[PDB]
């Protein structure tokens, strides 16, 4: 299948009580393998997955150096952005950055991302061609012009198209057992009676990886929606995910409805009927 | 500033068998800003050892966290999640349903 | 691998 590597940076400014908090997390597919906390005693890039721990001490020293340098960047960004919007010093503001790379099943480059956020809104983002910028408002336009002249997009474009893809491939091979695996969901169905006249049917999918899955409700072979409830996919806490779908059915009509599951772990889309 | 109120999902790591070891999970998502208070309660009493995941965010810039602890489900006992946020006028409590 | 280039807004 298609794999991706993404880095998420969050920097929040605390006016008064110290410096800004900086959190960095790295994901390959839906697995987190690295983290950095500005308030952590280690003050180093720590491993969160077993397959990354087998890296040499040279790797960690380099990764620790760059994440700390990026942390200093966003603290300056917070001050610069506060000037841009004429905002008061007393307020606490958040800056977030996300960049990532996509590879296809063939393991070659597919897509790239570079996006910036201030106070929960899009600020400046790199287009999919990796050569143009989108500016949200006037304040974003000031940063766009500087970045266009300095050829920042070209330096970034080199990283996603080349540097990430090489390291993403390296990460996949090093943890082939952990992240190149596919776990089929463990499906079952439950019955809940709201009242004498209508009952609730629950479709469960559990212990599956990757997180992406599709759950559909069909009545008599007809797609059933708007009468159904769907929850956000949840992490089980052991590297597997969970999701469930529910539909309200009148009594005696339970056998009409069917649950259809589509996941990469399943060679055939599963069908669940209450009987 | 944009503010998003958190979504809470309380569940278990494994299917809830009574009298057996399991993990209790609280999944908060769809919230902004990052400052959030999440506690796991047993019969209204705070649980001492509660871990959580590293701060990350979704495509819409919203933050998500997973709080978990080991527990044994019992017919007698009740469990819940207490989440406090700036968007919440009062701390929101969501009780644990083994059927959800 | 973390981004090797540094930028400022």
């Amino acid at each position: 299948g298609s794999h991706s590597m993404r880095y998420f940076f969050t920097s929040v400014s605390r006016p008064g009580r110290g410096e800004p908090r900086f959190i960095a997390v790295g994901y390959v597919d839906d697995t987190q393998f690295v983290r950095f906390d500005s308030d952590a005693a280690s003050q180093r890039m720590e491993p969160r997955a077993p397959w990354i721990e087998q890296e040499g001490p040279e790797y960690w020293d380099g990764e620790t150096r760059k994440v700390k340098a990026h942390s200093q960047t966003h603290r300056v960004d917070l001050g610069t952005l506060r000037g841009y919007y004429n905002q008061s010093e007393a307020g606490s503001h958040t800056v977030q950055r996300m960049y990532g790379c996509d590879v296809g099943s063939d393991w070659r480059f597919l897509r790239g991302y570079h996006q910036y956020a201030y106070d929960g809104k899009d600020y400046i983002a790199l287009k999919e061609d990796l050569r143009s910028w989108t500016a949200a408002d006037m304040a974003a336009q000031t940063t766009k012009h500087k970045w266009e002249a300095a050829h920042v997009a070209e330096q970034l474009r080199a990283y996603l198209e080349g540097t990430c893809v090489e390291w993403l491939r390296r990460y996949l091979e090093n943890g082939k057992e952990t992240l190149q695996r596919t776990d089929a969901p463990k499906t079952h169905m439950t019955h809940h009676a709201v009242s004498d006249h209508e009952a609730t049917l629950r479709c469960w999918a559990l212990s599956f990886y990757p997180a992406e899955i599709t759950l559909t409700w069909q009545r008599d072979g007809e797609d059933q929606t708007q009468d159904t409830e769907l929850v956000e996919t949840r992490p089980a806490g052991d590297g597997t995910f969970q999701k469930w779908a529910a539909v309200v059915v009148p009594s005696g009509q339970e056998q009409r409805y069917t649950c259809h599951v589509q996941h990469e772990g399943l060679p055939k889309p599963l069908t669940l009927r209450w009987e | 500033m944009i503010q998003r109120t958190p979504k809470i999902q309380v569940y278990s790591r494994h299917p809830a068998e009574n009298g057996k070891s399991n993990f209790l999970n609280c999944y908060v998502s769809g919230f902004h800003p990052s400052d959030i208070e999440v506690d796991l309660l047993k019969n209204g009493e705070r649980i001492e050892k509660v871990e959580h995941s590293d701060l990350s965010f979704s495509k819409d810039w919203s933050f998500y966290l997973l709080y978990y602890t080991e527990f044994t489900p019992t017919e007698k006992d009740e469990y819940a999640c207490r989440v406090n946020h700036v968007t919440l006028s009062q701390p929101k409590i969501v009780k644990w349903d083994r059927d959800m | 691998y973390v981004l090797d280039h540094l930028i400022v807004v």
